């Protein structure tokens, strides 16, 4: 829940270290809580990493409120400026 | 029969050996070898004869 | 029954310790023995939930921890899998000079992308959804205030 | 011209080698002291790391390597070819 | 297996309902802000309310208490019995408000209404509509039971898909009324840019909207139902990272490969129009 979506590879070591839980455990209770429908993803051993599907919504406060007013004013930005982008365009090209 | 048996084979051995290379696109031709528990260097000369076929 | 629906990643011992006695008592009922194969061969549908569940879990597994995961040797492990591709009940590649077997169908650009627009059309229709929602809070919010 | 040289040089090292020992860097720059290397280093050029006696060149993330550039933009890109192209037809 | 009554998948609104709306809400309320009220009569089929005809149904409201609100049943059925006398066909599947915005009594409308039709549809049209969209918004009553324990079974509107789709005969009659504007030679680009740019005024004002929202909980004004800002929460967490590496190649071979498919057909248009160019010439010079 702490990482964004785009960060949904996690090494087994740091799941091991936070859950100060061996490989093969760490391994085990990953498939567990992926076979239950709590969770959907993939898991990569070669490098060791885990690739979750797995992203919840819900439980969180006036920080993250601000916080999503930071991104959303930062998306309002991002359409400003294609929208801006657009209508530069248009004039030579509308007026043919 | 038997006059074709040769060539059934021969037939036998290109298909089980089109079944054995799907799962890899890089292989070592004496795990080929082992994996049919053919002689390295027929397995070495039957695919390339497959290549150049 | 559950546990074979249920996707989980059966271990054998802990299974098979406790079912030993219940299926030995099959024995004894109508109908004669399961078979003496059936141990063996009941050996392989844990083998094959497992790995179902494993490929979809897992797409790039080292042999070992497949050989591991699946409490059986290198060869083994590798086995099964090798005839699963083989029986296209898997697509799967092994690359035994580095022990990887990647369960993952290459993807065509065009495999890779039908899927991003379709996430992103999703993501259109859940803001979308997202959308209709805003309002109409504030269509009932402001109402509340009109008192 | 010398300068200029000089300058043009450390220009190419960094492009070409991800790191360069200290020797051949005064080398190819025909630096006669080490602290005139150093100075010419911390002056002109502050994003070169010296460790261990070799010139670590932090090399752009995406730059010699092909088709490494933004996604949306080249995409984009093709938003203003295809609307700027049909709105005609 | 309580749920026995066949949840509204749609509702499909047509032409003739919404003039007959729009004409009851000009002679009852041209100059008053009252809203107008009816009936709305059609058939059901397979969770689809065919919202076929409606009629005026008078309404008043107290623009002092809210609470009270008057609409009368006599007429109500008196209309039922001869209309179906005019069509058998046709029976009652909702009524019909014009205004903005729901208000707390449209739900005892819903209530007293239900003894008609077991499953009543409440659809909402704005006579004058400001935004780029479907004017009408449907809506069904559920007995929503809320986990917490202190409030009883509270009856909540849940929005429903609403659509506009016109019969032969209306379709004839509505272009024959809208041919002095509608646009048929559109190529169809044009009118897919025009959708596309629209929906980006949605969705990224809908952003600022949610912003603006969030800054409210922060001072303190609003709070919110936790299953809309759960909503919001999910639309976050299913954002793809747009930059995706292989999925970057991804684009550009989808790119090069469109548009060089693009570059075959300006090649074949450049042949044709060549072509008849010098096709052009010979008719001129014979």
């Amino acid at each position: 829940f702490n990482r964004p979506a785009e960060d949904r590879t996690i090494p087994l070591k740091v799941i091991a270290e936070r859950t100060r839980l061996s490989i093969e455990d760490v391994e085990y209770l990953l498939m567990k809580s992926l076979s239950v429908h709590l969770i959907e993803g993939i898991i990569d051993q070669m490098e060791g990493t885990v690739h979750v599907s797995w992203v919840q919504p819900r439980v969180l406060g006036i920080p993250q409120i601000t916080s999503l007013r930071d991104r959303l004013d930062s998306w309002l930005g991002k359409v400003n400026t294609a929208l801006l982008s657009v209508e530069a365009e248009t004039p030579d090209l509308v007026a043919s | 029969i038997h006059r074709h048996l040769s060539s059934l084979y021969d037939t036998l051995l290109e298909q089980n050996l089109c079944r054995l290379i799907e799962p890899f696109s890089k292989v070592e031709i004496s795990h080929i070898a082992e994996l049919i528990e053919l002689p390295v260097d027929h397995v070495e000369r039957k695919l390339s004869q497959m290549i150049l076929d | 029954l559950k546990q074979l629906v249920t996707m989980e990643v059966i271990l054998w011992t802990v299974l098979w310790n406790e079912f030993e006695s219940e299926f030995d008592n099959e024995k004894n009922l109508l109908g004669g023995p399961l078979g003496e194969k059936a141990g063996e061969d009941l050996k392989q549908r844990v083998i094959e939930h497992n790995i179902l569940v494993i490929s979809k879990y897992y797409s790039r597994i080292t042999l070992k921890r497949l050989s591991d995961l699946l409490c059986l040797s290198l060869q083994e492990a590798e086995k099964h899998l090798s005839d699963m591709v083989v029986s296209k009940a898997l697509i799967a590649k092994i690359d035994r000079p580095m022990g990887i077997v990647c369960f993952q169908v290459v993807k065509d650009s065009n495999d890779i992308l039908n899927s991003w627009s379709m996430n992103l059309e999703k993501l259109l229709d859940l803001v979308e959804k997202s959308c209709h929602q805003i309002h109409k809070e504030t269509m009932v919010h402001k109402a509340s205030l009109e008192v | 011209l010398a300068k200029t040289v000089r300058d043009e040089i450390a220009g190419c090292s960094e492009k070409a080698y991800d790191t360069l020992s200290v020797n051949d860097a005064r080398q190819l720059l025909l630096f006669s002291s080490d602290k005139d290397l150093l100075e010419y280093i911390k002056e002109e050029h502050p994003e070169w790391e010296i460790k261990d006696g070799c010139v670590v060149f932090q090399k752009s993330k995406d730059s010699a390597t092909c088709k490494e550039i933004p996604s949306l933009l080249l995409i984009n890109q093709t938003l203003s070819y295809a609307r700027e192209l049909e709105r005609i037809v | 297996q309580i749920f026995s009554s066949k949840s509204i998948e749609k509702v499909v609104v047509h032409p003739l309902v919404l003039l007959s709306i729009v004409d009851h809400y000009n002679r009852v309320a041209r100059d008053t802000k009252k809203r107008v009220i009816g009936v709305l009569l059609g058939s059901t089929f397979k969770g689809t309310v065919d919202v076929t005809n409606s009629y005026a149904v008078p309404f008043e409201e107290d623009d002092k208490d809210s609470s009270i609100w008057f609409l009368d049943h006599n007429y109500h059925e008196s209309m039922f019995s001869m209309f179906r006398r005019i069509n058998a066909k046709e029976h009652v599947v909702g009524w019909y408000s014009t205004g903005p915005k729901l208000r707390e009594n449209d739900l005892d409308v819903h209530r007293l209404f239900s003894d008609y039709v077991p499953n009543p549809v409440l659809v909402i049209i704005d006579v004058q509509p400001e935004e780029l969209g479907i004017p009408t918004k449907a809506y069904y009553a559920v007995e929503e039971v809320k986990e917490n324990a202190t409030q009883k079974s509270q009856k909540v509107f849940v929005h429903v898909p609403s659509e506009i789709a016109a019969h032969e005969v209306e379709e004839i009659g509505v272009e024959h009324l809208l041919r002095d504007v509608k646009d048929t030679t559109i190529s169809t680009l044009a009118t897919e840019v025009t959708g596309k740019l629209g929906a980006l005024k949605g969705l990224d004002a809908r952003l600022r909207e949610i912003r603006s929202y969030l800054e409210l909980v922060i001072q303190e004004k609003l709070p919110l139902n936790h299953e809309i800002l759960y909503h919001l929460q999910d639309v976050f967490n299913l954002l793809p990272n747009l930059s995706v590496l292989e999925l970057v190649k991804a684009f550009a071979v989808k790119t090069n490969d469109m548009m060089l498919v693009i570059y075959l057909s300006s090649l074949i248009r450049s042949v044709i129009a060549l072509h008849n160019l010098i096709n052009n010439k010979m008719l001129n010079k014979e």
